[PDB]
RNA sequence: AGAACUUUGAAGGCCGAAGUGGAGAAGGGUUCCAUGUGAACAGCAGUUGAACAUGGGUCAGUCGGUCCUGAGAGAUGGGCGAGCGCCGUUCCGAAGGGACGGGCGAUGGCCUCCGUUGCCCUCGGCCGAUCGAAAGGGAGUCGGGUUCAGAUCCCCGAAUCCGGAGUGGCGGAGAUGGGCGCCGCGAGGCGUCCAGUGCGGUAACGCGACCGAUCCCGGAGAAGCCGGCGGGAGCCCCGGGGAGAGUUCUCUUUUCUUUGUGAAGGGCAGGGCGCCCUGGAAUGGGUUCGCCCCGAGAGAGGGGCCCGUGCCUUGGAAAGCGUCGCGGUUCCGGCGGCGUCCGGUGAGCUCUCGCUGGCCCUUGAAAAUCCGGGGGAGAGGGUGUAAAUCUCGCGCCGGGCCGUACCCAUAUCCGCAGCAGGUCUCCAAGGUGAACAGCCUCUGGCAUGUUGGAACAAUGUAGGUAAGGGAAGUCGGCAAGCCGGAUCCGUAACUUCGGGAUAAGGAUUGGCUCUAAGGGCUGGCAGCCGACUUAGAACUGGUGCGGACCAGGGGAAUCCGA
RNA sequence: CCUGGGCAGGGCGAAGCCAGAGGAAACUCUGGUGGAGGUCCGUAGCGGUCCUGACGUGCAAAUCGGUCGUCCGACCUGGG
């Protein structure tokens, strides 16, 4: 029943004016001010959509306050990569450069043999 | 239950802009609206984009097809005389 | 605040210098122990009174003791 | 404003090691992935400027 | 007011010319169909991982409840306690003839040893 | 001195959460607050006021500007112009004054060891200086109290961000292991060699840290609208307890108020995953309101990760609130006791989060800042001695400038004014009710809108009726009035087959009792616990039932415009 | 043009989806489900049809009371 107020001079429902509503321990409800949301880092341009798995999902200036342990994976490629896309570009640089090799040696035979 | 027996999709209209219009426009809708079997995961997941570009769920594959349909038979025929002209006389 | 479980880290810290205010608060089940070192509010939480007192026993004559009610 | 797709293709630059990436007008049947061939003796193909 | 709710529970004040609203505006058709159905889907799901229905009976009543058929949770359970009493009828008398083939393969296998050794 | 108007008690009303309420942006500039006067202005009046005179009031690293670009505006290079000047923003420009490393020279400080200055080599698309948002992007403060006027600013208490560290403030990582030979019973010690820019889990990934330069790549910033559905909070509902108050003509275990945990750190629920392993399915299977998913691996089992605004914990009961009692003239954010509890449920309203779908010749913004990864140029102790670095736990110092009062309005804005006019927003209770409709109440405001007293004449302005006829008045059904909500039957001509259609036309609607149906949770069918809906029946009230309010007259046609 | 804010409840019931029935087949029919639309009644909002109502030296050098049209959009609106 009672009606709660804004604290700032910000009269309008913007997008940085996005809040909830608490408790005080004085039994009182209060406007409280509620930080955006911050998303993971996610795909590199090409495989399927989804946010990086093990990052702390902060804005990039908490990410000043985010240690070298919560912002990537231990694997090479790690908060850029969703571990698909590193386990395909090991196999896919592996195979094409075996038949690279291959196609080498088969002109090289061919050079041989003509 | 066949609730509606001519107009189709297109009775989200209702009762203006014409017999032939709407006739000329339900074969297009259902064109646009259709899921098409796509052919690199060969699932039925081409889902329309803006205009000219169909999208595959599963594998993310975008593809730039037709206007309203997944491939306009002008760009077959197209594509027939491309490959036509490459393997004729070697180039 | 920080909530310091063993009564060897709180002693140490307690120990420790430029922690200037050490409060200590009864109550009706429990007994809570406050150092104001720096921008840190640090508690120990003991329900066992002659732990409390030997703990009061062997706190540093040094520093000041503030009880609260 | 425009009916036609466009399409992002990413070069690679043989001077200085930088990706170099370019907007080209997307022909039809074209998808993502597909290697785009530019130049004199590129062989013809649907997508491939010469 | 809580006098007058007492009469609700109870049901007074509910009748025709008291009613402004229509149905769907006073009970919902879809909010009573989801509260119907998923009520009706998920007594198979507790028959089905405890013992009454297996795999392949669970798929057909899913989507018989989906379709519009079955009313309600008295006549899903009579019409599973049906298909199951057709259930044990069809394999009892499948047992029946079972047991009179392999009586009577049985017998001819035997009679086939006592031939054989009649003639080895 | 003086009261229909000032103030207080009381009585009766209005605004009734879409306010006549609590605060803002623009605009006003002292109007905000206190004291005194009432000539002057307030259209009567005043002891009153936004009038007059005097004296006060706006305190910020963490609220905003300052930073960034958006549409755009703009100067130099350049061109044009008699000319102040004009065009243009990459065009026709020698439009970077920065930096890693190395070498040479000089200076200074404890010349141990470091820090500057000059020269040379090497690197270095700016999409071009600069401006442009008090609603866009943008790191980080919340709880209590304080005055006559302040409040996230002041006091107390409790946190966080950004820069600083040369003689490198304290720790912890890096980091200390293995082998050989000799002595010693052994623990261990000695000589020598080698390694040591971290570990674990099959995994998705985790931790107290994890060398990184020019360069390259990627992500955040960074996205439309509308359905649905689920979780969380706030408010509302009900049952019991505790504290105070109202009624008692009679009844009423009754009626009204309240019943607390901020930012921050840890743990645990709940939600979610297009995240991994085992494992292979068809008699196809699993799940949604709707979908959807599965051999490119479904069901099932075991795991991992993200949000955790929810609960507990330090904060945190010493404050705050309710109630009772006690001391000081006063000053003391006095003094003491008790409580500040147990639960249930929701087509309930608002906000938020998450999943999914639809709509499109509409694809729904950039930049400042910040992070990760690839590359290994280089750096350091090299041995029984400890470094090169740390995005880890602490500790120390600083955060400059500007605005912060009040109205935000049928009286502080604009309209010549205390003008039924206009001006952009957030919060929203109880009942009836489909509804944020209309009506009546609660918190909170108000004196009826620049005047009062007496009577109820003509005429007028708004409201309601009227025996019989029902448009005969009038250019014309102008105005006014009939149907109006809901449930159950039934719906024509025509037609683009969608509609017309709530066509038209009939019946019922109140109160009080029952009956039936629609659910959840436990045990190997039985037992416990609650919501508002539908249908049927009986009894009865003066045919009365949408009882106020809410609110489609209908049909046949012609012309024009789809 | 950029940048933000907002729009109570009900009625009609499109595509897709499920189940059942008829038939020899082609195919047809029935009950749900779904929530489509420059869709209907209607509030706030925006405009102003009629009473040629009230004023008409008015509150106002264009306003007010009923009766109104539209209200998911070719919608209304602040700032630059
Ligand atoms: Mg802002
Ligand atoms: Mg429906
Ligand atoms: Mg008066
Ligand atoms: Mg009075
Ligand atoms: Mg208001
Ligand atoms: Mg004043
Ligand atoms: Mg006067
Ligand atoms: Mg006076
Ligand atoms: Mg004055
Ligand atoms: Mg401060
Ligand atoms: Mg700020
Ligand atoms: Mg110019
Ligand atoms: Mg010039
Ligand atoms: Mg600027
Ligand atoms: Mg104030
Ligand atoms: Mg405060
Ligand atoms: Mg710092
Ligand atoms: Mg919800
Ligand atoms: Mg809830
Ligand atoms: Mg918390
Ligand atoms: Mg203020
Ligand atoms: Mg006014
Ligand atoms: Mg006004
Ligand atoms: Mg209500
Ligand atoms: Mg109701
Ligand atoms: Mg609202
Ligand atoms: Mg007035
Ligand atoms: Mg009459
Ligand atoms: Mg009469
Ligand atoms: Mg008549
Ligand atoms: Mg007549
Ligand atoms: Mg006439
Ligand atoms: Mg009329
Ligand atoms: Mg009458
Ligand atoms: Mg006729
Ligand atoms: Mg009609
Ligand atoms: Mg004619
Ligand atoms: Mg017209
Ligand atoms: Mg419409
Ligand atoms: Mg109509
Ligand atoms: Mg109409
Ligand atoms: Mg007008
Ligand atoms: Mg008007
Ligand atoms: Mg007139
Ligand atoms: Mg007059
Ligand atoms: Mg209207
Ligand atoms: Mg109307
Ligand atoms: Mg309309
Ligand atoms: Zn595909």
């Amino acid at each position: 029943v009672q009606r709660l107020t804004y604290r700032r001079r910000l009269s309008y429902n913007t997008a940085s004016n996005k809040t909830r509503l608490s408790r005080t321990p004085g039994n009182r409800i209060v406007y409280l001010y509620t930080k955006k949301v911050g998303k993971a880092p996610k795909s590199a341009c090409g495989v399927c959509p989804g946010r990086l798995r093990g990052v702390r999902a902060v804005r990039p200036k908490v990410l000043m306050r985010l240690s070298k342990t919560k912002k990537h994976v231990s694997r090479a490629y790690g908060g850029s990569m969703c571990a698909k896309c590193v386990r395909d570009r090991i196999k896919r640089a592996f195979l094409i450069e075996e038949q690279k090799i291959v196609v080498k040696v088969l002109k090289a035979q061919a050079q041989s043999q003509k | 239950a066949k609730r509606t027996k001519k107009v189709g999709i297109v009775g989200k209209y209702g009762t203006r802009y014409g017999a032939s219009l709407r006739k000329m426009v339900k074969k297009i809708e259902i064109s646009q609206h259709a899921k098409y079997t796509c052919s690199f995961c060969g699932k039925t997941k081409m889902k329309r984009r803006a205009v000219g570009i169909w999208h595959c769920g599963s594998c993310m594959k975008t593809v730039a097809g037709g206007a309203w349909t997944y491939n306009t038979t002008s760009a077959v025929t197209v594509k027939s005389a491309i490959r036509r002209l490459k393997e004729l006389k070697d180039q | 605040p920080r909530k310091i479980e063993e009564i060897k880290d709180f002693l140490l810290t307690a120990r420790r210098k430029d922690a200037k205010s050490v409060k200590i608060k009864k109550n009706k089940d429990n007994v809570k122990f406050k150092v104001r070192c720096s921008r840190y509010l640090y508690t120990l939480v003991i329900t066992d009174k002659e732990k409390a007192e030997k703990l009061k026993q062997s706190l540093p004559p040094g520093l000041a003791v503030k009880e609260l009610k | 404003g425009r009916g036609a797709p466009l399409a992002k293709v990413v070069f690679r630059d043989p001077y200085r090691f930088k990706k170099r990436t370019e907007l080209f007008i997307a022909a039809e049947g074209i998808h993502t992935g597909q290697f785009v061939y530019c130049g004199k003796k590129a062989q013809l193909n649907i997508g491939n400027v010469l | 007011c809580r006098k007058n709710t007492l009469a609700r529970r109870k049901g007074r004040h509910m009748g025709i010319g008291k009613r402004k609203g229509t149905a769907n505006a006073r009970m919902p058709e879809k909010v009573t169909w989801m509260r119907r159905m998923r009520i009706l889907r998920r007594l198979l799901r507790r028959y089905r991982e405890s013992k009454k229905i297996d795999r392949h009976m669970y798929h057909s009543l899913y989507l018989k409840v989906k379709g519009n058929v079955f009313k309600n949770k008295r006549i899903l359970m009579e019409h599973i306690h049906k298909l199951k009493a057709d259930k044990a009828r069809k394999k009892l008398l499948a047992d029946q003839a079972e047991a009179r083939r392999s009586k009577t393969k049985e017998a001819r296998k035997r009679r086939e040893e006592r031939l054989q050794a009649k003639k080895e």
